[PDB]
């Protein structure tokens, strides 16, 4: 695949793509 | 965390799987 | 605010807007 | 759950807020 | 909720979320 | 340009692209 | 209206342009 | 206007409701 | 990665994430 | 094709990768 | 219509809007 | 190419049709 900058809503869209049914957490404070 | 790894720096789709449940 | 009908990635977009820097967890059923 | 509710019926922003960290 | 920077298509996506059936106007010239 | 089939937030995205800095009004039925 | 037309049938970019300010 | 309030500066979901019809 | 159910613009978003700087071709049937 | 498959059934990221340049 | 900056996923969303059934190519390397 | 024309610079919807098949 590739490596790119993924930020904000684009980052969570990518998490949704990659994780899907597994679910995910988005925790920017860390 | 994720913002540093993937937004500030650059990450792969494989690294994104680190944040799946 | 109005009620929402949100499927797929659109739910994740809404969570992103609602939660902001707090982040969120996305946990679909099986 | 919330994911299914928002899609099969409707949900509010206030219900969504419960999923914030 | 939270306060964040919302620009461009992200701003109108947020207006759609917040306003929905009410409708909205996006008038960047002011 | 081609004809469009646009629901929900996708209509708002199209309006955004079409109108640009002119902005637009989103006015759904009831 | 346009919102319903684009979703239940189809619409053109030219029809959309009517909703610009 | 909205761009100044929400893009250039920072706004809440409540302030966004200012631009609803 | 998980399997995907992608329609409309969501397919193009996925292709964008998958291909990155390589780019891609979008070729629907008729 | 892929466009129809991803929408009417399901598809994988690996199948999508075939459409990269 | 208008002229604006279209980048990344926003650029491919615009290609999808403009091209639709014709299909398109996104080839950022050129 | 497209990035230079439409992202770095500024392009119309008509110019975007240059990249249709
Ligand atoms: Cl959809
Ligand atoms: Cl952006
Ligand atoms: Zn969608
Ligand atoms: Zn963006």
């Amino acid at each position: 695949f590739v490596n790119q900058h993924l930020c904000g809503s684009h980052l969570v869209e990518a998490l949704y793509l990659v994780c899907g049914e597994r679910g995910f957490f988005y925790t920017p404070k860390t | 965390g994720i913002v540093e790894q993937c937004c500030t720096s650059i990450c792969s789709l494989y690294q994104l799987e680190n944040y799946c449940n």
